[PDB]
């Protein structure tokens, strides 16, 4: 049902609009 | 709790309408500019923008 994985280099977004 | 707003009360208990206008001045696409006027779009010359 539940598993444990790791994000290597993902999860980043643009903080501002510049 | 409810207010006791009555015209008999002097300064300090009368109802006062407060309007808070929160703005966002960061660089972003805006659509609430002040009226003003659009001019011509010149290019390749030292002008104001």
């Amino acid at each position: 049902t539940q598993s444990y994985t790791n994000s290597f280099t993902r999860g980043v977004y643009y903080p501002d609009k510049v | 709790q409810s207010y006791g707003f009555r015209p008999t009360y002097g300064v300090g208990h009368q109802p006062y309408r407060v309007v808070v206008l929160s703005f966002e001045l960061l660089h972003a696409p805006a659509t609430v500019c002040g009226p003003k006027k659009s001019t011509n779009l010149v290019k390749n010359k030292c002008v104001n923008f």
